[PDB]
């Protein structure tokens, strides 16, 4: 099959995966059960990880692999509906290709219309770096609380956010920091230490001659019989090192985990037995079990979080949210430009192209209006999950935002009685909305150009 | 017999029907499905035909067309390659007829021979206007943007492609000389040009961020053997009397490595480049000297280093010469927690490096094809400057003069030449299906264009009407159009010369 | 399963309604039908299509009786009734999911159909009773459902002048049953011309009518006994006919048993008396009205009073076909009869000419039944849907969403004409919606120009009765399908 | 029943048409090859006429029925040249099916060929002209030799230029309010076995088919105003007393009914059934020529010629049985020609309408059937030939000559019908192309000359003279440049006008086909 009929047998399948994660967007999402071909069971309410690993036939969903590995790593916040957001521009184009419109006319129509709404974002853009450290830190507390974490952390994010913000301030001028967690405890019982988490065990180290250091020793090569065995051990105690780390007393340390110990202690790895010296020893406060607790008295570049939860799935969901939280906060402090998300930013760009559609007119008149209707379907996803009428609520909000130029009032993702995102302190990165709404046109460039699909043999 | 050739052409035309939306900027990308789940969606026929499963052995000719397209010409795989087999489509009804293809092969051969003189006749000489490498290459760069997904954002690529080839020596232009670094993720406008040798990808182990990215004037150093303790060393026969004798091997291996690194340290090079990877034994030794070290250097990287500093691989410290120690004006490490070596101030370097960055891995793959196709346009333009309108509309005016020579035949080849001119009408017919335009409306005004205006008739696609691409600043090298018929001549004559195939087992 | 069982037959009904879409318009295409007897019949209209189509689904079978009512009225474009039926059934599936009862959906279609008739009355164009200018333009335009107008040059004034001379210019009924369509082999389509009198399918001669069969005494020395007795009874019949001066005799169907003896033809040959047999009893209506012939049951009641009357009767041989032409009509009748002889080279052309001429006669009957003129090319279908779209928002209620879908189904008829001509479905309709606001109501659409242009200047006119009967019959068919919630198979 | 949808149902009829097309293309031209058909009774027949082949061709698709109606239509219009007419409708659907695939609408080709053919009438009338360079009967002589197409007996047309041409010159009559007509079937074809086909003799009058058996019939007859008597009547119990009553009266009535014809003055009597020897005895004393075992259909042509009216049986207005003299015909003389011990009645000097007859001789029935229908089909061409004096140049060269007229006509109309005109002109090149296949020649060499030479007059100005080509043109046998005007090959206007016009209308019903609907038979 070739031609327009072949394009409908593939591209139209994107509406199937869009309705799968449609109900899972935002805090109102529902837990969906997924089964991998290998037999593993994955249950989560985040649609970004659902479509990340899946077994499908049509290649129209295979283009989402580069989208999932990007938005989750670059931002992570609001990435649950990135496929629905990307299909929103496609669903409007599916009605245009039925009219006989050329794909480039559709691609250039959505590309220029998305650039006109950037000027509207600059008018409503704010800066969180211009305020003091009190307001800048408080904005990081409610940024991921009302948006990012959708599981159990709605009320309790104050514990996970405060531990995440303090980790950012310590290293402020995450790839060099290893973070993990063990199943147990609760949300508010999580502990924070300066160092790297060491799961391997051997007890208490007393203060040495130096202030706040153990003079830690790390030897990769094992001692190499009984005469040299006890002789090399006494050489470790010459510098006052009670704890020794060797591959073959802490033993069996991983390759990547061993380097994080030297990074936090600012030490060196001693391959031989003749290179042991006080200059090659790392600096660590003490090592004890409270899993050994590695503490650092002086401020270092390694600060990790230990996730605790009552369920084994909470540890996986809370830790993954922290990986995305470190990415959002990284872009907020680096990029001073910020916007108010949570339904306000998507509707903001819809009214900009709506007013510019009547100015250009021409053949792009209905093309610009379709780009406005494509952005209007994004809040319709959160409207059904919150119980609000998608057509009725937006028709009222577009009328209120017509008289008042402030676009912050809009659909609330939390479902509370406050429709103002500025009142709820919902702040999203400006580069985040750029990598979601604007970058989605780049993904549509591959979909709109689909014409004939070549299927080879075995 | 003749019936087997019909089934062979239909198999070749079957893939050409999907390759129609390629020639011209309005073409549409084609999707493929391989067995490795990794596919490349592009208008390029060399990539599609290489991964496409071939059934009939004569279908491998289309693969050889793309191989000969890059060797003889170097570009036009989205234009010339799909047109190499269009002569067999018009010759399909001739196979059922008693007409022997022996005269058909001579008919197309005499037709393309007289068309070369017509291409050079319409070729406009730009040297009279004193056009430098700016105005000449910029108008040709926008022509190369046809069949490419990037159109509105291609203005940034025009400045990058022209400035990269002008920095390279214009006497020797080759795709293997200039380097191309594809970096997934990020944005397209973040691509920059590199004035020196760059590393393949990156090496991240142990300390990474602790290396400062701001250097003054580093020096390049070359090494051969790998450095490590009791792991990658060469195995040898050593008599071990007791367990305590293992400490002598550690000293014998370290002193062998230490004396070689201490003798070469007298050069004072801030960059350590070894043919193999570098271990932690040399890392801590180089950390005290506060010098940068990078291993796992590919063979393609070392060839470009010789063109700049003039170094050589040193397996021992006795052959070290002062002439093998170079330097650089400025060195800065560039993305996704990956360091990128960037050299500057290398006037003697005959090679260039371009840093490409993009979010999609399939889109940047076509950008590499755009770089290889743009260099071939610049290479053939600087050698001979000629103006030919692109978009496949060049053969439109040529088809009128081809019908004049057919009237002087008065033989069996008269109707054969008319079929060659009819095959040229397939080019605008495939373009109307891509843009949705009416093919009859264009062909009617196509035959009426050569009766009045003549000259160049380009069928401008922007105004949705008929026009001239010469006034649109669309220029194409003539050597691509001249050799376009030569690639189709050997391709058409090869299939028509096989009346039967033989397959064993 | 009330909904799923009914929906299963709707898909089969919409499939047939979608296949006949290619048979509408001058750009349309017909289908080949192979009868069980081995004869091939090819026609553009859906009359023969639904007649030879046998589908176990009862919905597809009920479409035959619904279309047969419209086939006897218009004959051209009758497939739009089924197309509109299949469009309303497809739109009712989404209206049923909203919680609306099927009868409410059915009653809303009838409520919107009453407003559709009033729109046709407001858009009704004034037309004169008897004119050769207006009737010719409207006749050839409705024929565009097939290929006619190419050869209609001589055919167009024929159907206009014949029907007006059959009864009168007073309109009212003017039935078409008095028209005798005669099919003969030979000639061309343009050679077809009307005849001033009744012609026989099988100088100044009188035409009689005989309901019995002339033959010896055999109702349904022996050698001389048979010859004398048989010739005696036949001679007594010849004496009664000779005294009545009847030179043309007509006999009923003889194919059964008795037929006609050869001895009776020898006695009647000397008196120059015509003998014609194998005549269907349905032809008596044409013989009684046209020729004034009274049926004669027995030879005992045979007389001159029951015989017909004519001025000049002679035999005309056209391309080897023997045809008896009657010049002049003398009788007591308020509606003289006119016969038309169809000529053609091949039987496929002759059979196609009959349905082309019969449909050209029906559109003239629709004009004398109800006077009016409407635009062509499906233009009135948009203005009806335009008013119902505005009236739906005025009345609001649950019928607002139903009338919107009922108005959208009316746009399928002009869309089908564009799809069969090679034009984009939505792209043309989108451009028309701006043109319908331009052309201001009665301004129509032409097929050749593929756009909105004048009607009377382009010779495009359609009767209002066809559009009125199409909406009425289509509404009655849709309300009957949704009202039946299940089927059963029994004796 | 079921229904097959999609555009493949049209190609199913095209492939079925091309399957039966190549079958009849082998009989085109004199260089072609005859075919043999079997009735599946064990008997077979040999004929090259497509009208008989298509009649015996079994095609379940409606496309085969159109070819049957087209062949029967050309029989009354022309009657010969079936391979030069019906085969044209074959490739007409092939090129029309190619354009309609993608960018062409089915009606565009319908309107494309209709406008082209309507304007081609003026183009044909330019080539069409009255018969020239012919003296006396040489107009039909040159056309009689053209029978080499569709008929393989054209090699013997040298001798056939007399018997065939002079056959329809004496059938001339005046009827239909002063209109010269040539009634069809007036030429009676007789068959005989022996000698050679060159022994055929023309009879200026009707020749009855019969055989003289009884020697009681007179061997000589003379005198004018011979009366012909046509009679379809057959003239030849507990105790024997009842048998003698019916026997003595029957023998008396039969002999009495014979005397009723004798009193009418009938010189010759034609009886459908047999005649007893006792009835022939009255014919000898009365000098009457008896004839028995006559065909009823053969007697109907006698009524239309001499005027003798057939009588079923003796009867009158009264009870007496007699024979009226008004039923007798009029003929000048009766001739008895004995051919291979078979004597036939030759009737000359007819009253109402003049006719003729032709006696054929050959080896077997298959040799006679090739000489029977073929020469009869040539008579139907002469019927339309002498009706319209305008003729066209023979050899099938008019299709290549009109191609240059369509090249300039394609630019006049243009639009979407320009592609249909180019394919319509290319379809005309297939007619000489098939002629080169059976002749074992090169089509590309001949077509190149057909395009080059015949288009030289259109490119050059006709008012400047410089003709330099005749365009009139080709040669099938020798593949050389010769003229038929000197070779005596010409075709009547009926071979094109009122011939290809109806043949090109076959694609109108094919292009409008959507799907196929088949009802299961009883």
């Amino acid at each position: 099959q070739h031609g327009l009929e072949a394009k409908k047998s593939h591209i139209l399948a994107a509406r199937s995966v869009a309705s799968i994660i449609k109900t899972s967007l935002g805090p109102r999402g529902l837990d969906k059960i997924l089964i991998s071909p290998d037999g593993e069971i994955t249950i989560t309410n985040d649609g970004a990880t659902i479509l990340s690993q899946m077994e499908l036939d049509n290649e129209i969903a295979k283009l989402l692999v580069q989208l999932s590995k990007s938005q989750d790593d670059e931002i992570g916040d609001g990435t649950t509906g990135v496929v629905v957001l990307a299909s929103a521009l496609l669903d409007q184009a599916l009605e245009l290709i039925q009219k006989g419109i050329h794909p480039i006319k559709i691609a250039n129509g959505f590309d220029e219309a998305a650039k006109l709404a950037i000027s509207k974002l600059e008018e409503t853009c704010d800066d969180i770096s211009a305020s003091n450290d009190e307001l800048f830190r408080d904005f990081l507390l409610r940024a991921a609380k009302t948006s990012l974490g959708s599981k159990i952390v709605s009320k309790d994010h104050d514990r996970f956010a405060e531990m995440a913000v303090e980790a950012v301030i310590n290293v402020m001028d995450f790839d060099l920091i290893k973070m993990q967690g063990r199943v147990g405890g609760s949300i508010s019982d999580s502990k924070l230490i300066n160092g790297v988490i060491l799961d391997k065990d051997f007890k208490c180290v007393l203060p040495k001659e130096g202030s706040d250091g153990v003079k830690l020793a790390i030897l990769t090569c094992p001692f190499e019989e009984q005469d040299k065995f006890k002789e090399m051990i006494d050489d470790v105690k010459k510098a006052g090192a009670d704890v020794v780390i060797c591959q073959w007393a802490v033993r069996w340390v991983g390759g990547q985990e061993l380097e994080h110990i030297a990074i936090s202690t600012n030490g060196r790895i001693v391959p031989r037995f003749q290179d042991l010296s006080k200059d090659k020893l790392g600096t660590c406060s003490r090592i004890y079990e409270q899993m050994l607790i590695i503490e650092q008295s002086k401020e270092t570049k390694t600060v990790t979080c230990f996730v605790r939860g009552s369920n084994k799935m909470i540890v996986d969901e809370a830790e993954r949210a922290l990986h995305d939280s470190l990415c959002v906060v990284r872009n907020l402090v680096k990029d001073s430009r910020v916007v108010y998300g949570g339904g306000a930013a998507e509707v903001t760009m819809s009214l900009a192209v709506s007013e510019e559609a009547d100015k250009q007119r021409g053949i792009d008149q209905y093309a610009f209006r379709g780009f406005a209707q494509a952005l209007d379907t994004i809040p319709m996803t959160l409207a059904e999950n919150s119980g609000l009428d998608p057509i009725g609520t937006l028709s009222t909000l577009k009328s209120k935002q017509l008289k008042e130029k402030i676009s912050n009032i809009g659909v609330d993702c939390l479902g509370y009685g406050s429709n103002d995102m500025k009142e709820l302190f919902v702040v999203d990165p400006f580069i985040g909305k750029k990598q979601q709404i604007l970058l989605a046109t780049q993904l549509c460039r591959m979909i709109l150009k689909i014409d004939n699909v070549i299927i080879s043999g075995k | 017999g003749k019936g087997q050739i019909i089934s062979n052409i239909n198999a070749c035309v079957a893939v050409q029907e999907a390759l129609k939306p390629t020639l011209g900027p309005l073409g549409s990308d084609i999707l493929i499905v391989t067995s490795n789940q990794k596919t490349t969606i592009s208008n390029d026929g060399a990539t599609i035909l290489k991964l496409l499963d071939v059934v009939h052995p004569a279908a491998k000719t289309l693969v050889d067309i793309s191989r000969a397209q890059d060797a003889e010409v170097g570009d036009g795989t989205t234009s010339v390659t799909i047109l190499a087999g269009e002569l067999m489509k018009e010759a399909k009804p001739f196979l059922e007829e008693g007409i022997s293809s022996h005269l058909i092969m001579k008919g197309y051969r005499k037709a393309v021979s007289l068309a070369v003189e017509k291409i050079n006749e319409l070729a406009v000489d730009i040297t009279s206007e004193k056009s430098s490498g700016r105005e000449l290459l910029e108008r040709c760069a926008r022509t190369a943007m046809s069949s490419k997904l990037i159109h509105n954002n291609a203005d940034f690529f025009v400045k990058m492609c022209v400035d990269a080839v002008l920095s390279l020596d214009r006497n020797d232009l080759d795709d293997k000389l200039i380097g191309i670094k594809k970096i997934p993720g990020g944005a397209m406008e973040e691509s920059l040009f590199i004035n020196g040798v760059a590393f393949k990808k990156t090496f991240s182990y142990a300390g990474f961020e602790q290396q400062p990215k701001k250097f003054n004037n580093p020096k390049i150093l070359s090494l051969n053997v790998e450095l490590e303790l009791k792991a990658e060393k060469d195995n040898a026969e050593v008599r071990v009397e007791h367990v305590e004798d293992y400490q002598a091997i550690v000293d014998a291996e370290w002193q062998l490595i230490f004396e070689k690194l201490r003798q070469v340290e007298e050069t004072g090079a801030n960059i350590v480049l070894s043919k193999l990877p570098i271990g932690d034994l040399a890392t801590q030794f180089f950390a005290d000297r506060n010098i940068f070290c990078a291993g796992r250097v590919s063979a393609d990287d070392m060839n470009r280093v010789i063109q700049a500093v003039g170094g050589s691989i040193q397996s021992t410290t006795s052959d070290i010469k002062p002439e093998h120690l170079g330097t650089c004006a400025l060195f800065e490490e560039m993305i996704g927690s990956e360091r990128y070596n960037l050299f500057q101030g290398c006037p003697q370097a005959k090679t260039c490096t371009l840093l490409l960055r993009g979010g999609a891995e399939q889109v940047i793959a076509e950008v590499e094809r755009s770089l290889h196709d743009a260099i071939m346009i610049v290479k053939r333009a600087l050698q001979n400057k000629l103006i030919v309108a692109g978009g496949g509309a060049t053969e439109m005016e040529v088809s009128k003069c081809l019908r004049d020579y057919s009237k002087t035949i008065a033989g069996k080849q008269q109707m054969i030449i008319n079929a060659f001119a009819k095959a040229l009408e397939v080019i605008p017919r495939q373009l109307c299906e891509n843009a949705g335009f009416d093919a009859i409306e264009i062909l009617n005004k196509l035959r009426l264009a050569h009766s009045k205006g003549e000259k160049w008739y380009g069928v401008v696609f922007e105004t949705e009407n008929i026009g001239d691409n010469f006034a649109k600043f669309v220029w194409e090298p003539a050597l691509v159009k001249i050799n376009a018929l030569n690639s189709a001549t050997e391709a058409t004559n090869l299939i028509l010369s096989v009346d039967e195939t033989i397959t064993n087992k | 399963k009330p909904q799923e069982v009914r929906k299963a037959n709707i898909i089969a009904a919409r499939s047939v309604a979608d296949a006949i879409r290619t048979s509408l318009g001058p750009k349309g295409m017909d289908k080949m039908i192979k009868t069980s007897r081995g004869e091939i019949i090819i026609s553009n209209d859906g009359h023969t299509i639904l007649k030879q189509m046998a589908i176990l689904h009862p919905v597809a079978r009920m479409l035959v009786e619904v279309s047969a009512a419209q086939d006897s009225e218009a004959g051209d474009g009758t497939t739009s009734v089924v197309i509109l039926t299949g469009a309303l059934l497809g739109a009712a599936e989404r209206l049923l999911n909203k919680g609306i009862h099927p009868t409410i959906i059915a009653d809303s279609f009838q409520s919107a159909a009453k407003r559709s008739v009033d729109i046709l009355l407001e858009m009704c164009h004034k037309v004169s009773l008897s004119d050769r200018e207006q009737l010719v333009r409207a006749a050839s335009t409705s024929l565009s459902s097939k290929i006619v107008s190419q050869y209609s040059s001589f055919l167009a004034p024929l159907a206009v002048d014949s029907v007006l001379k059959i009864s009168d210019e007073n309109s009212k009924n003017v039935d078409l049953n008095d028209i005798r369509l005669v099919k003969k082999v030979g000639g061309t389509i343009d050679d077809t011309e009307m005849i001033d009198g009744v012609v026989l399918t099988q100088e100044k001669a009188k035409i009689g009518l005989i309901q019995f069969q002339i033959s010896p005494p055999k109702p349904d020395r022996q050698m001389d006994k048979i010859l004398k007795e048989e010739r005696a009874y036949l001679l007594n019949i010849c004496k009664k006919i000779k005294k009545a001066k009847c030179n043309v005799l007509l006999i009923q169907k003889s194919i059964l048993r008795d037929a006609v003896n050869d001895l009776a033809l020898h006695f009647l040959s000397k008196l120059n008396i015509m003998v014609v047999k194998d005549i269907e009893r349905e032809e008596i209506e044409f013989l009684s009205k046209g020729l004034g012939c009274k049926p004669i049951a027995d030879i005992e009641l045979f007389t001159e009073d029951r015989l017909g009357s004519a001025d000049l009767v002679e035999e005309i041989d056209s391309d080897g076909s023997k045809i008896v032409r009657v010049t002049g009509i003398r009788n007591n009748n308020a509606r003289p009869t006119v016969s038309v002889v169809i000529r053609g080279a091949n039987n496929m052309i002759i059979d196609e000419t009959e349905r082309s001429l019969h449909d050209a006669l029906c559109v003239i009957r629709c004009l004398v039944k109800e006077r009016g003129l409407i635009a062509g090319g499906g233009a009135p279908e948009i203005e009806i849907s335009r008013r119902l779209s505005k009236e739906a928002r005025s009345m609001e209620g649950v019928q607002a969403f139903i009338w919107q879908e009922f108005a959208s189904a009316l746009e399928v008829i002009p869309t089908t004409l564009a799809e069969n001509a090679g034009l984009n479905s939505i792209k043309v309709v989108t451009e028309l919606r701006s043109k319908h606001e331009n052309g201001e109501l009665n301004d129509g659409i032409s097929v050749r120009r593929s756009g909105t242009t004048n009607t009377y200047e382009e010779h495009i006119l359609q009767p209002v009765l066809v559009s009125t009967s199409a909406i009425t019959l289509a509404s009655e068919c849709v309300k009957s399908i949704l009202r039946i919630d299940d089927i059963a198979f029994s004796r | 029943g079921e229904k097959i949808s999609g555009d493949d149902i049209r190609n199913q009829n095209v492939l079925a048409t091309m399957a039966v097309a190549n079958v009849v293309k082998s009989s085109l031209g004199p260089v072609g090859l005859d075919k043999m058909l079997v009735d599946d009774i064990g008997d077979f027949t040999v004929t090259n006429d497509g009208a008989t082949i298509l009649s015996l061709l079994d095609v379940q698709h409606p496309a085969g029925k159109i070819l049957v109606e087209l062949a029967q239509q050309q029989d009354r219009e022309i009657g010969d040249g079936t391979t030069s007419v019906v085969i044209i409708a074959s490739e007409l659907l092939k090129r029309a099916n190619e354009l309609v695939k993608n960018k062409i609408h089915p009606t565009t080709i319908i309107t494309g060929f209709r406008v082209a053919l309507r304007e081609a009438i003026r183009f044909i009338n330019e080539v069409l002209s009255t018969s020239v360079d012919t003296l006396g009967k040489e107009t039909l002589i040159n056309i009689a030799k053209t029978s080499m197409s569709s008929k393989i007996i054209g090699a013997d047309s040298d001798f056939f230029s007399n018997m065939v041409v002079d056959a329809l010159l004496a059938v001339k009559t005046q009827n239909s309010k002063g209109e010269i007509k040539y009634p069809v079937k007036a030429v009676n074809v007789l068959k005989a076995h022996g000698k050679s086909a060159t022994e055929s003799l023309l009879v200026p009058g009707y020749a009855l088919n019969c055989t003289v058996a009884s020697q009681a019939m007179p061997k000589r007859i003379a005198g004018g105003n011979v009366k012909i008597a046509c009679l379809d009547l057959n003239l030849q119990i507990d105790d024997p007393e009842q048998l003698e009553q019916i026997r003595k009266r029957e023998a008396g009535i039969v002999l009495e009914r014979v005397k009723k014809i004798i009193d009418a003055g009938a010189q010759v009597v034609l009886t459908t059934k047999g005649i007893d020897d006792l009835c022939l005895k009255e014919f000898v004393e009365a000098k009457i020529m008896g004839v028995r075992r006559c065909k009823k259909e053969d007697l109907r042509r006698i009524a239309r010629a001499t005027g003798a009216t057939l009588v079923s049986s003796m009867s009158n207005l009264e009870g007496e049985e007699t024979f009226e003299s008004s039923y007798l015909g009029l003929c000048d003389e009766v001739v008895q020609a004995k051919f291979s011990d078979d004597e036939c009645i030759l009737i000359k000097g007819t009253s109402k309408h003049s006719s003729s007859s032709i006696i054929l001789r050959g080896a077997n029935d298959y040799s006679l059937d090739e000489m029977e229908r073929s020469l009869h089909d040539s008579l139907s061409v002469v019927k339309r030939t002498l009706e319209s004096g305008n003729v066209v140049p023979g050899g099938g060269c008019v299709e290549a000559a009109l191609n240059i007229y369509l090249d300039n006509f394609a630019t006049t109309v243009g639009s979407r019908e320009q592609l249909a005109i180019a394919e319509f002109a290319a379809a005309l090149l297939i007619i000489p192309k098939t002629l080169a296949v059976n002749a074992a020649k090169d089509s590309s060499e001949l077509v190149a000359k057909l395009r080059s030479y015949h288009a030289a007059s259109q490119m050059a100005k006709p008012e400047d003279v410089k003709r330099r080509s005749y365009r009139n043109g080709l040669d099938l046998i020798r593949g050389k440049i010769v003229d038929e005007i000197h070779a005596g090959v010409l075709e009547p206007t009926i071979s094109k006008v009122k011939s290809l016009k109806s043949a090109l209308e076959a694609c109108v019903a094919i292009l409008r086909i959507d799907t196929m609907i088949t009802v299961d038979p009883e």
